[PDB]
């Protein structure tokens, strides 16, 4: 099966929205306003401030002043697929050797030093993609 | 081996010391070094640089650029009043600090040297008059009549064709180095200005001028010990 | 003290020892040579 | 070491001369001495200007990171390694100092002060062996860890250095690791040439990753240390001086700032602090 | 001597009350080094198509103005041969002679400070965020400063500040001529090529700001000019182009 | 393509169509490139952070001995786009090769960068330009000669090139114990 | 220290030379600077290779060895000592710095950064000594331990070092321990002669097992060390360059690996990274 | 000998089966001496930012194809710093090396006078009207000759005469190269700058033609390449430029 | 030069289309030096029994052909007195200069890696195992790379990678020669002895494999001979023999 | 640094101060000189 928390975000709006879907399902519905995972929670509501917070400096990094829809499908398919995208359109993906995000997009290489600034948010996003996305998913498979 | 003691002074992080280490990345091939213009070799070079000097730092006034001029203008009201008064100490003084020569003593302790304070006349070019800015040594008050001005260390500025005079104020300090911190001991005098003449002007020109006065230092001027500048003061993480 | 124990360049002490300046890059930057006796304008 | 020039000896002069009377509107500042302007005495100066060089200056080592890395259990976290894109901007005592520049070349030496200190807790009976450290210098580019036991902490080629705590803290001097010829404390272009992406210094003298962690696989018990990283700047070769920061810092990637005053305020033009 | 003039390239500066021509820390601008080179690209080096002043907008100099900013290398873009060739070559090296003229009567009041600051990264307005090029680089105008502390996804361009958090008037340390009215009618600055790469994107690199920040403020008695420009004019002599490639879309 | 000999092989052919358009077009950085890393001059620049000098790329015709073209093969440097069109590459470094007895004409980029050295991850700052190849002349070939004809780039570096601080590479990533 | 060669000056060029047209089948590089096919000007180039040379990229030290031994009671096993039969496959991370070259005479610096954890537990009360820890490289066919206090601690001839934790790690460098010429990284024959057996690198460069224990003979309460072998491999004499690996390793012990994209797929052919 | 490279400016020719270059009357291309100069103006020279072979649009040899034309200081407009100085620059003066590749495999037949004429003042369709611009200069696309007599206001392209009135074949007393796809992939010809005055306006004065004339139409049996191109690119060497002023809307 | 002529032993091999011959990494083969000996059997030194061209078996590159590769020492086994006097001898040492002779049509488009690295080490399909010896050796028939990912306890012939793991357009680190139709009717490389030890056994090691991987797969239209061949032929120059004893049954 | 402390050639440090190159052996590893500026073949 293929995790994959597709994390959306609206810098002039539910300001962050995450739908993770274990498979085509969908398992896990987060929202900025309720600030916590509402479908080993806590875990994950944690994780997904960070990366709330993480799409709130995004949307700082940005210097046009119209809007952003910031969207994400971060996860691991049993190997992590990070890929975010700008206006519905990809721009950047988190390399896991560099261990940061990237992208031929200066917006791309804007969010990603933003993050870097963040203190080990890039490390943050290793243990997500290589370490807590496929723990979680295999959590979910045997219990569910 | 050979017999070695461990001295006091060991296994110890000393941050001003000069000991060599190993390198992280060793036979490193360094970029070549450019001509890169501006060589700062010295940060008195960077203190010598006469740099504008917020006199006014009256509420409002400061953080904006009211703070750098020096209101003189054209009439009989307190002319017989100081242009303008503060202290001497380029360290702690509210005038003198946050400049270049101020902020680059704020990083050291100990300083000494002449203070170059260069007063630029920014006003009409038909506007003519005379300015005696005056350092009183320590030992008396601040200057409070011209009178009492003129007996220290005093320059007549004639506003003209120059109009940039420069009180190089001389190093009468009892001490080789005085304190950059507020210290009774070992301060400085008192840089007064006053109205000579009064600067006037034709109907034509503005009545209110201005000056602005640049600290700067000289090839006499050193400090002494290094120390954290107070100015910053990190609140915490950036 | 100026004994290098290592073969990196970067490895040596700081240049403490050396003290330039050269005051008229940011104080006498102008082109043409300007006096103090001299009148610097006209 | 050149001592400061002496103070000529001068006298009463009524010449042409007007060495007080220049124009600083040339952009140059008066070269004149207190014999210039004041009749003085002739005084040899012996003030060294030794200590108030950029190489010593800069030569003051200063903390520049500061992070809690822990030791604790087998559930491994990013908690466990501390990590740091390698600036100078981080702490402001020392990138204050640093953007008193626009370019410096130099040699960086990277002392790692490791404080370790048990985390409070119920039960702190543990008696863990002597921490040892690892500081990891990621180069630009290099992998970087995802653990605190992940393949990146084998150094095959990232420089490394492992210091046992209670020892003299390990001092690396990292080489001049700039793809130009000077570090850009300050950098007024973009991160893209389309005039868009990030902006400031960031961008340029992009320093490797530095990782911290404990060699130590766990602890019976949470240990916390601070890794505490000073970097002390030497073979300065400074280019294009600048004015030292007036603002507090807000963010180690901008210098972006809330506008403060240029001095500290004072009551009125004519205030003098002076003895009654 | 007041009097000057300044023949770079088809331009000709002409002054009869300029103060000293400053050249930036003293080094006069000059060709990149094989020595000091990193790419063998073989730059173009066009003496006079692109070493020319080149005129920008005129600013008028208000008694309420707090100051203006441009980005040289990249203010000259899609304005003559050097724009041109800053679109054409990845590479950029040149040593610019910014002329600020403000001429004004002998009845004006004023000093501006027109210091050439190399890399003024400037600072934002919201601390958090980071400011568009719009903000920064001139579009249509020069960049004007702000008396007070203002807000917004816009540069801190608060002249209480030097813009960069620094003290506008230590500002001096950089190469610099003040504009007095009594004295100046114009500033010339000589910045050599300050950068610490041997060349960089003229688009991507800002080498440096021309901040004119007015320190006294302009006060002219009434029937005396209220327009009183300050025009700049820039010739990047030396102007080296390496990296020679498709028009960058600026 | 890629995970075979697809991966290399630029596959330039006898057409009408498409021939404004470029025949292969990527980033000239040999370290964050998808296209010039994982080789030797790629995978040498990724086990270090920062790298310069020129890079060769040498372009081997690989086709029947009677087909004969002309293919313009060019590095933009950085400051613009990427090529679109052929007459927006011939404004920058271009080679024009024609197809023949060599058939290994190898466009060595020069050296544009701003600063001395370039950054082998992916910075946006100083990038390296993009090479993009187009067809100068159609490659004319007999009936009895094949009409789609391969092209081999090998990237090399030059007496100038150089490489400055050494690091971990990223492409490893090691999971665990072997 | 030789820098790079300077790039010549050129200038327009319609001479019958062809820089650009050579011919890479016969296997020669092209040795074409830019100045060949390029206009270009005359630069004193003075980027250094010094750091670009085996030496150098050898020079920086990898962990190649990570396992963790253990201090307890006195039931002793085989986990009280780590056991490794010295090998740079082991970590992949110098592995593949190694395996850019066939052939390498080197003598290899073998630092030891034991990082000694109590393990967590109900009781971890103990206050133990300092821990000491002996590193003995046992000679190939030499006795090797079969406990953590056998004989073959005993180290009469093997080469050995005690190290007292909290000091610099153990650094020994270790000659050229080969029976041929060089350490073949590649052994693309197999053990023995009849073209079967042991296949690889493990068949030749059989360097003697290195272990490593507790010279405390037991702890109050389980401590786990972790020893992290890292190797400086100098005085480089690489031979027969190779490419880095591409596929991930696998294995220590063969080469075999699962299949890999040549390099990072791309949308199109004609797909640029650029800034819109 | 067959094998060949040129090396001018950024871009470089390589050529394996082409002819012995020509030099335009046998004299090298270079820059207007100070004796045979007429302007005072300090002309630029960009020795290899405008000196670089310009690849212009591929042209297909059609077995009914009579011919074309290009006007080459005009078709170079707008395409690159050599366009860029043409519009920036009254006065032109430039020495190009036009390489013509017209690559075809052994079994291809045809030949073509590839023959640059100076001032090949071409006739017009209608005798008594003069055809406008947009019929001489090429415009998206290179001028093609027309194998029988035409008429209208357009320029007389009939491929019986040169297209002067003159004899097509006797246009090879002007500096010419034969495409033979026996021998010849390409033609060579290195014109030097071929004026009456030492320079004229490069959009006003066409200073020559490259007339392409298949005088053996290409014949070629099925199955082998029907799309056989002939590129352009010419390099203009010593690429002199003086009159600098205002950009010309061309 | 095109042409070219190899007398090696009693066999001569004879190019007219051939590369340079490429010489391993720069060393010319010679006889193990006293200084660099470790045997003192005194081996044998046959000038022509072993040094000569020994041709392999015949390889049709196809459409879909992968690769190939041959373990050198190994595959010349049982095949003339070069197998004989390895099989006989405990130790060898010999410089092999490999002549593969790929000729084809100039109607033929393709191109070959022709690389000889040295300690190939293979990768097995199923990583856990390690494939026999039938599978990395020639059997009868040169090992064939395959287009994709394959399993079993084999080889990792995935002509994806270069067989070690590793990036085939790599490959050429090595000491190599391209056979492209449209140049190269055949690649010389001569590659010394290449190995850590002084000398080693021609059976227990396979000093290097001659790698042939099609980058451009052999493309050709229809009445052109579809069997174009890969001969090998290899000459082991400088065959010293030490070790002398009973044959090696292989 | 140049100065050994251990009389064993194996203990001495890294020569990182070396820089020497031959990318002739696999760059020009061809037996006939091939030039540049000359065509590689014929």
């Amino acid at each position: 099966l293929s995790l994959l928390y597709h994390l959306t975000a609206v810098s002039s709006p539910p300001a962050f929205w995450v739908s993770g879907w274990l498979g085509p399902q969908q398992y896990l519905s987060y929202n900025s306003l309720r600030g916590e995972a509402e479908p080993y929670w806590e875990k994950e509501t944690t994780d997904l401030r960070i990366k709330e917070k993480l799409f709130l400096e995004a949307f700082k990094a940005l210097g046009g002043k119209g809007p952003y829809t910031l969207q994400g499908l971060l996860g691991c398919e049993l190997v992590p697929t990070a890929k975010f995208a700008l206006n519905g359109e990809e721009f950047m993906n988190f390399d896991l050797k560099q261990g940061t995000w990237g992208g031929d997009w200066p917006e791309a290489l804007a969010i990603s030093q933003r993050w870097q600034q963040q203190d080990k948010a890039a490390n943050k996003e290793l243990t997500f993609l290589l370490f807590s996305c496929p723990h979680r998913l295999r959590e979910h498979l045997e219990r569910g | 081996g050979v017999p070695v003691l461990n001295t006091p002074g060991s296994t110890q992080f000393l941050t001003s010391d000069d000991f060599q280490s190993p390198s992280a990345m060793p036979q490193f091939d360094e970029t070549p070094e450019m001509h890169i213009p501006g060589e700062v070799r010295n940060l008195m070079e960077m203190a010598e640089v006469d740099s504008v000097v917020p006199v006014n730092n009256i509420t409002g006034k400061t953080k904006s650029m009211e703070a750098y001029q020096i209101a003189v203008g054209t009439g009989n009201t307190d002319k017989t009043k100081p242009i303008f008064s503060f202290q001497m100490d380029p360290g702690y003084s509210s005038v003198l600090k946050r400049t270049l020569l101020g902020e680059m003593l704020n990083y050291y302790a100990h300083w000494s040297g002449s203070v170059k304070l260069t007063f630029l006349f920014c006003g009409s070019a038909m506007a003519t008059g005379k300015l005696l800015i005056s350092y009183s040594p320590p030992g008396a008050s601040v200057p409070s009549s011209r009178k009492d001005a003129m007996l220290g260390t005093h320059i007549i500025w004639d506003i003209g064709l120059q109009s940039s005079c420069v009180l190089c104020v001389p190093w009468i300090s009892q001490s080789h180095y005085r304190m950059v911190q507020q210290d009774p001991y070992t301060s400085a005098g008192y840089i007064t200005c006053w109205y000579q003449t009064n600067i006037v002007v034709p109907p034509g020109a503005p009545t209110s001028c201005d000056v602005l006065c640049f600290a700067s230092a000289c090839n006499d001027f050193s400090v002494r010990l290094l120390r954290d500048t107070p100015f910053m003061a990190q609140p915490g993480k950036l | 003290t100026n004994i290098n124990f290592y073969k990196d360049a970067a490895s040596s002490a700081s240049n403490r020892q050396e003290l330039q300046q050269d005051p008229g890059k940011f104080t006498d930057p102008v082109k043409d040579l300007m006096v103090k006796t001299l009148p610097a304008l006209n | 070491d050149r001592t400061v020039a002496n103070t000529q000896p001068s006298g009463p002069s009524n010449s042409k001369e007007i060495p007080a009377l220049t124009a600083v509107e040339t952009g140059h500042t008066s070269q004149v001495d207190p014999s210039d302007t004041l009749q003085t005495r002739h005084v040899v100066n012996f003030h060294s200007r030794s200590e108030s060089t950029v190489e010593n200056f800069m030569g003051r080592a200063a903390c520049v990171f500061m992070d809690q890395y822990k030791l604790n259990g087998e559930e491994t976290s990013t908690d466990n390694f501390a990590v740091w894109t390698i600036n100078v901007r981080e702490m402001a005592q020392l990138r204050r100092k640093c953007e008193l520049f626009t370019y410096m070349r130099f040699d960086i030496e990277m002392t790692m002060v490791i404080t370790s200190c048990q985390d409070q807790g119920t039960q702190l009976e543990q008696d863990m062996p002597v921490l040892t450290h690892q500081i990891m210098y990621v180069p630009p580019g290099g992998p970087i860890p995802a653990k605190v036991d992940s393949y990146e902490w084998q150094t095959s080629t990232n420089p490394s250095v492992f210091w046992t705590e209670g020892n003299a803290p390990a001092r690396m001097s990292i080489p001049f690791i700039s793809v130009g010829n000077a570090y850009s404390l300050f950098y007024d272009g973009w991160s893209h040439f389309t005039q868009d992406g990030t902006y400031g210094y960031t961008t340029l003298n992009a320093m490797g990753k530095l990782f911290v962690r404990h060699v130590n696989k766990s602890s019976p018990h949470q240990i916390t240390s601070t890794i505490r990283v000073y970097f002390k700047p030497k073979h300065i070769k400074a280019w294009v001086p600048r004015p030292p920061r007036l603002c507090p810092y807000i963010n180690k990637g901008d210098v972006n700032f809330v506008v403060t005053e240029v001095t500290d305020a004072r009551k009125s033009i004519t205030d003098t602090p002076h003895p009654e | 001597d007041r009097v000057r003039s300044m023949t770079l390239g088809n331009s000709t500066i002409t002054t009869q009350e300029s103060a000293n021509v400053v050249v930036g820390y003293g080094e006069w601008p000059s060709y990149l080094s094989d020595k000091e080179a990193t790419a063998e690209d073989q730059p173009t080096q066009p003496d006079v198509a692109t070493c020319r002043f080149y005129t920008l907008e005129s600013v008028q100099w208000e008694k309420s103005s707090p100051g203006w900013w441009w980005k040289f290398p990249e203010a000259l873009k899609n304005m003559g041969l050097f724009g041109q060739n800053m679109h054409y070559h990845y590479l950029g090296r040149a040593g610019y002679t910014i002329h600020v003229q403000c001429n004004a009567s002998k009845f004006h009041q004023g000093c501006l400070l027109v210091v050439c600051v190399p890399e003024a990264e400037m600072g934002c307005a919201d601390t958090s965020t980071t400011f568009p090029a719009t903000e920064l680089t001139t579009e249509e105008e020069p960049h004007v400063f702000t008396s007070d502390s203002i807000t917004g996804k816009k540069v801190q361009a608060a002249v209480c500040n030097a813009g960069m958090g620094v003290g506008v008037g230590n500002l001096t340390i950089f190469p610099h001529q003040w504009i007095n009215l009594r004295t100046n009618n114009s500033a010339t600055i000589v910045m050599p090529y300050i950068n610490s790469v041997p060349m960089d994107n003229m688009f991507r690199h800002y080498n440096f700001t021309l901040m004119i920040i007015p320190f006294a403020p302009l006060n002219f008695n009434e029937g005396a000019t209220a327009y009183v420009p300050v025009t700049v004019t820039i010739a990047p002599m030396y102007a080296e182009y390496n990296g020679l490639r498709l028009a960058s879309t600026q």
